[PDB]
């Protein structure tokens, strides 16, 4: 199942064009350059994931461009303040295709604990989001898990190989929800370690 | 009339008792058995204050504010240490038999006993023995009955019989085994039986119709209506 | 600059280069997520679950203390009752797109039903899928508190626990009893 | 008499001096739990009183805080002058080691005060924020514009009749504000920003934006440049405004603690400490010694965490990109201990009214000992590899220098103040949380506060915090982790789970909230980035009537134009790296 941006359609996928699409998806998902954009404390956890103890470079996602033109991924890591929302929208508009969005933390997801006069209640009110990370802040490995989720989403999307030939629509896979995928293992948990120890 | 509460002068009605006079002045005195519409009986012994004979008196004595007239030139203290200790002790005595029921009790968050337990500052249990237990009665489709939570404040019987002139609710037994309810299972016959859920300061008498779809008071959306 | 300043500066540059090369001779301090699992201490505040008593019944009595203690207001539930009188949540939903994992709901729970568990991996594609209902929260055991049972303490009678059968409870004495 | 008792401080010599100078009927003394003399002054005598306090033999040299209060819904104002609104002025005499709060009452129709900017230059931003959030005008202000909200904002959010919650999102207003951003440079005029003599036709105006995110946050600086030289600059802040004080009026006393954590998001339990101390003053709670030692240990661990981030990010801003990796590994060791104790990394929310959330887990001392063995070699390596490099020294020494007088007139605290030679640390001058039982030193500078001296002073502060942590590890008292007070929120969990009166107290504390009797309390601490204070007004309810948070980064960012004038832009970015600020602290 796929969603088309030019509706819910089926898979549009010759066998050489499928291999070319897989090669392009592999190259895109293994080379994701985030935009260096810091809103709040969630950005501290993101750049913590960039350091030696986590080494997000191992996934090939450490380049951290200062220009939106050179960046493939916008991580909204922090609160979408009302004064900063036009800035976020302009920076997202300055990014070039293909571009993906990770909303990081409760503030970027929904406004979080800041249901307040000066805060936009979630970045998905005005820009589309590919992966959401709950947490306040999410720990750096949660950001890495969301990066891997984005890689799985990229690895099965369909985009035009060229802008002069073929279908120009962007097809995104309707992936199974992580909640429903992990429900079988999560409900089966019985005992946990007592909180009196280290 | 002129009263002096904790060294502060107040003008009150002399025909009132000290509890309703001090509550009308905004002062906080814990109370259970008194109600504004039912009068004073001095049962629960919660409303203790220290009354002095005159201004130059430091000993005083503990009196019931609901049973003491707010007469002219009356010197009392609410925040006296012995009065506070006795009020905390009364709450503690009520707490000895009280069931561990607040999460599953419809009165929670709307409970006068909870409010007065917090108000007296009693939060540490040193009683270690058993709690008395009661069986409940079926009171019809409107009122749910839970006698474990009773503090024997006699508000229900005073309202139901002396105020509403009902006949099928009463108090039975003696000492710490006093029971409040009907002589047998059956629907409460009074047309004004539903006021028990607000008259009772605990969760003994509760709204069964609300209990079906229960939610706490803080979660409600209220409006003034007719 | 002076000649001494230039020479001392060159020496400090050489020292910096040497120390970073010796760092290249050192041991890696990288925790290799995801192949190496993240160690989480037992009281780590991650994914929220609802737990069961040692008898196997769900611990939640739908007392709504967690929902009001939530500063974000991302818990919604409704009380329901069994035929024997046991309170339980008819539904229980948590908006994890709003939740800040502060642990105040677990702190406020008087039955130890709701618990924050050491699980951080909670990323999602659609925000609507971050609304966890009761079937996504209720787990098969007691979680972090293995033995606590609220209904063994409560005075309210339920199935298998009559009046006078809770802890520190005497048997009910009828007012019609012959003993003075 | 306990330290939280209500006092009027009439024995303070400043009260007698004011009575001798202005007369007994000129002012009203209010009894508070703030720990300072609170004096209500007539509006027409405010400048005279401020000048008199500034010219005392041991003078009040720093305007610590200046803000407002909407008193219209306050029901317990006994002994207070009639006031629809009020403006308070917290002033500090370091030589006296004393402070005074001055309060000016205002009617609803006459909402104007004389400006304090001629006596104290940090009153500029303080009065701009008071105008923005309360609508109180200050006569004689050089440019009284909004500082938190955008200029096209309707209403004053800290007023009691302003709705706290978020309004409905609209793409049209986002489009309009995007258009204002797009033609902001085209229609830029220096006059509305307080700038002057621009476009001479030799200066340029250049805007800085969210392009260098060194974990401080998003804000703007517009620079007036003669070629490469800064002749004037104003910071544009409020891009990180979260409405935290308004949220203080929106949450219970217990449920506001996670919001305290996010005021200065590199501080954690350091941010929690002044709030819980001020609430405990309101509640009349004296915490036991084990609580004091646990809270000190958590505060010092988070101070080391914040200092590690600050030093490594300064080194990265200078140009050396390597030590940030190792310093974040050290931050992970701290996080190992903090995760084990509190269950969380950056915002533990672990302090409680009356204590802490749990007891220390078994095995905490092993992790603390491991960190205390790990840290010193790493710190020495950072010093030798980066802080003793002459290129870093040439980039930082003598850059954005100020002395003691400039630090005092701008409210600069923390390492920036102590680098000027003024020995003022709250943990020694006004000890709190049992800090007087610990042996540690306060590093001070030679008299001049550069980027380099501030960074090295924070390095010595890190070493002193390691000493305090060693003392915490060696002498941790046995006892309770929560006070034996009825307002300890929540009560101990095991008694809650088996005792009915404790369960009742827990039930009402977590749902409706603990009832704090009507009073005003104040607590000042030495935070990671300077002096952080909470000023809490309770109107007898389960929520704060007013939560005022004084943060040091606000004062430091206001000091920026005075210190960086006549320098280059490279000096400005190095200065921003050496300030130790975050935008959450600035905007709250
Ligand atoms: C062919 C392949 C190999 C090529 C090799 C290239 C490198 C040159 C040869 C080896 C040089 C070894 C230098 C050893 C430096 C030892 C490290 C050290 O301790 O340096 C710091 C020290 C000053 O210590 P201190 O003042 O405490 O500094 C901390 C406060 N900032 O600093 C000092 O005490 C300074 C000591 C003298 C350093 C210079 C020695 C003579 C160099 C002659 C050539 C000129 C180089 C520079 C020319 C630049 C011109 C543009
Ligand atoms: S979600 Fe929490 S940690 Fe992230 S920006 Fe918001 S307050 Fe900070
Ligand atoms: S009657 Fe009041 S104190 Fe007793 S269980 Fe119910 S809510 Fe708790
Ligand atoms: S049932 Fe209620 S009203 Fe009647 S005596 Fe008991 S506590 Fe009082
Ligand atoms: S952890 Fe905090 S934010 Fe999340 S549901 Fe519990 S109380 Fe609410
Ligand atoms: S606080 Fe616990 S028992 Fe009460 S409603 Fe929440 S999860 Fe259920
Ligand atoms: S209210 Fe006075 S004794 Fe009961």
């Amino acid at each position: 199942d796929y969603t088309l941006t030019r509706e819910i359609v089926t898979d549009p996928l010759n066998v050489f064009m499928g291999k070319l699409n897989d090669m392009v998806n592999w190259g895109r998902k293994n080379s994701i350059w985030p935009y260096n954009f810091g809103l709040s404390c969630c950005y501290v956890e993101m750049v913590t994931s960039f350091t030696a103890v986590h080494d997000v470079a191992r996934f090939g996602a450490e380049v951290l461009r200062a220009s939106p033109r050179q960046a493939d991924l916008m991580v909204v890591a922090g609160t979408c303040f009302t004064k900063m929302a036009p800035v976020i929208q302009r920076l997202y508009d300055q990014m070039l295709e293909p571009k993906w969005v990770i909303s990081m933390g409760a503030c970027a997801n929904s406004g979080g604990m800041y249901d307040i006069y000066s805060v936009v209640q979630g970045v998905d009110k005005f820009i589309p989001v590919d992966v959401y990370i709950p947490g306040c802040p999410p720990r750096p490995e949660a950001y890495m898990q969301a990066l891997m989720l984005l890689q799985e989403s990229i690895g099965k999307e369909r985009r035009p190989l060229s802008w002069v030939v073929g279908d120009q629509g962007v097809y995104r896979a309707n992936m199974q929800s992580e909640r429903e995928r992990k429900r079988g293992e999560r409900i089966a948990v019985t005992n946990l370690r007592t909180p009196d120890e280290i | 009339a002129t009263i002096h509460v904790d060294g502060k002068e107040y003008e009150v009605n002399g025909a009132d008792n000290l509890l309703e006079a001090c509550l009308s002045l905004g002062l906080d005195i814990p109370y259970f058995c008194w109600h504004p519409a039912l009068g004073s009986v001095g049962a629960c012994r919660q409303c203790a204050v220290k009354q002095y004979q005159n201004a130059e008196d430091t000993r005083g004595r503990l009196v019931m504010s609901c049973m003491t007239p707010a007469s002219d030139g009356t010197f009392i203290s609410i925040d006296d240490e012995e009065a506070k200790q006795f009020r905390e002790s009364v709450v503690e005595w009520l707490m000895t038999n009280h069931p561990h029921d607040c999460p599953v009790c419809e009165e929670g968050g709307n409970c006068h006993l909870q409010d007065m337990t917090v108000m007296t500052g009693h939060s540490f249990r040193r009683y270690r023995f058993t709690k008395r237990t009661h069986r409940n009665q079926d009171l019809g489709p409107f009122i749910s009955h839970e006698m474990n939570r009773c503090i024997a404040c006699y508000r229900c019987v005073r309202y139901y019989k002396d105020y509403a002139d009902g006949t099928d609710l009463g108090v039975y037994g003696a000492h710490d085994n006093v029971y409040f309810g009907r002589p047998e299972d059956g629907t409460l016959e009074s047309e004004f039986s539903g006021n028990l859920v607000e008259i009772c300061p605990t969760g003994v008498f509760t709204d069964k119709t609300h209990s079906e779809r229960y939610n706490r008071k803080w979660d409600m959306q209220f409006a003034p209506s007719i | 600059m002076t000649l001494k300043e230039l020479l001392v500066g060159f020496g400090t540059q050489v020292r910096s280069i040497w120390m970073i090369g010796l760092h290249a001779f050192a041991k890696r301090e990288t925790r290799m997520y995801p192949e190496e699992p993240v160690y989480l201490p037992p009281r780590y505040r991650g994914r929220i679950v609802l737990t069961r008593d040692p008898d196997g019944e769900e611990r939640c009595v739908a007392c709504n203390l967690c929902a009001v203690a939530c500063p974000v207001g991302c818990i919604s539930l409704q009380k329901a009752e069994t035929k024997d009188g046991r309170w339980y949540p008819e539904f229980f939903r948590i908006n994890f797109s709003r939740c800040i994992f502060c642990g105040l709901c677990e702190e406020a729970c008087p039955t130890t039903a709701i618990q924050l568990t050491p699980d951080f991996e909670m990323g999602e594609y659609k925000r609507q899928d971050l609304v966890y209902e009761k079937e996504d929260l209720l787990i098969s055991g007691p979680g972090k508190y293995p033995e606590y049972n609220f209904y063994r303490m409560a005075g309210m009678a339920i199935d298998g626990k009559d009046k006078g059968e809770a802890e520190n409870e005497a048997k009910p004495i009828d007012v019609k009893s012959l003993l003075p | 008499e306990p330290a939280w008792q209500t006092r009027d401080h009439l024995d303070d010599p400043v009260i007698g001096e004011l009575r001798n100078r202005f007369g007994p009927d000129a002012f009203t003394v209010q009894a508070t739990r703030t720990g300072v003399p609170v004096v209500w002054i007539k509006r027409e005598q405010l400048l005279e009183v401020g000048d008199f306090l500034k010219k005392l033999p041991k003078p009040y040299v720093m305007l610590f805080d200046l803000h407002g209060m909407d008193e219209r819904l306050r029901t317990h104002r006994e002994g207070l002058p009639a006031a629809d609104f009020s403006v308070f002025y917290h002033l500090i005499s370091i030589d006296r080691n004393r402070d005074i709060m001055l309060k000016v009452a205002l009617a609803e129709n006459d909402l104007h005060v004389p400006t304090f900017t001629k006596l104290f230059p940090n009153a500029n931003w303080y009065e701009r924020e008071t105008w923005d959030l309360f609508g109180i005008t200050f006569d004689g202000h050089p440019n009284l514009r909004r500082i938190m909200m955008p200029q096209t904002w309707k209403g004053h959010p800290l007023r009691k009749d302003y709705p706290a919650r978020a309004t409905e999102f609209s793409p049209f207003e986002l489009t309009k504000a995007k258009q204002d951003l797009e033609m902001e440079a085209l229609t830029f005029k220096p006059e509305e920003w307080g700038m002057k003599r621009g476009t001479n036709e030799d200066f340029m105006f250049l805007n800085l934006g969210p392009n260098h995110p060194s974990a401080h946050g998003a804000f703007r600086i517009v620079l007036q440049l003669d070629g490469e030289e800064i002749v004037d600059c104003v910071p544009d802040i409020g891009y990180h405004h979260r409405g935290a004080e308004k949220m203080g009026e929106r949450q219970s006393w217990h449920s506001y603690i996670p919001y305290t954590d996010r005021i200065e998001y590199l501080g954690g339990c350091v941010n929690e400490m002044p709030y819980v101390l001020a609430v405990e003053k309101l509640a009349g709670i004296t915490v036991p010694d084990r609580v004091n030692v646990i809270r000190v240990m958590l505060s010092e661990l988070f101070r080391i965490n914040s200092h590690l981030l600050y030093i490594s990010t300064f080194i990265q801003d200078v140009g050396a990109m390597t030590p940030v990796f190792f310093a974040f590994t050290d931050r992970q060791k701290i996080y190992d201990l903090v995760e084990a104790i509190t269950g969380f990394r950056m915002h533990p929310a672990w302090f409680r009214i009356g204590g802490v959330a749990h007891d220390l887990p078994r095995g905490w001392d092993r992790l603390l000992r491991e960190f205390l063995d790990w840290m010193p070699k790493r710190l020495a390596s950072y010093e030798k590899a980066a802080l003793q490099n002459t290129i870093l020294k040439g980039r930082s020494q003598g850059v954005a220098a100020y002395g003691a007088k400039e630090a005092l007139e701008w409210g600069t605290t923390g390492a920036g103040l102590r680098a000027t030679g003024i020995d003022f640390d709250v943990r020694k001058a006004r000890p709190y949380s049992g800090y007087e039982n610990f042996d540690f030193e306060i590093p001070v500078g030679g008299g001049v506060s550069d980027c380099y001296t501030r960074v090295m002073l924070k390095v010595e502060e890190l070493r002193q915090s390691l000493r305090i942590l060693e003392q915490c590890l060696n002498n941790m008292p046995e006892g309770p982790f929560k006070a034996d007070h009825p307002l300890t929120t929540p009560p101990p969990k095991e008694r809650t789970l088996q005792h009915i009166e404790t369960l009742i107290t827990h039930f009402l504390q977590v749902s409706w909230g603990p009832v704090m009797p009507a009073n005003e309390s104040f607590q000042m601490i030495e935070a990671t980035k300077g002096i952080n204070s909470y000023y809490l007004t309770s109107d007898g309810s389960t929520m704060s009537y007013r939560t005022r948070v004084r943060t040091p980064s606000f004062a430091h960012l206001q000091q920026i134009p005075a210190a960086i004038r006549g320098s280059l832009v490279s000096d400005l970015i190095v200065y921003l790296g050496s300030i130790d600020f975050v935008m959450s602290d600035v905007d709250r």
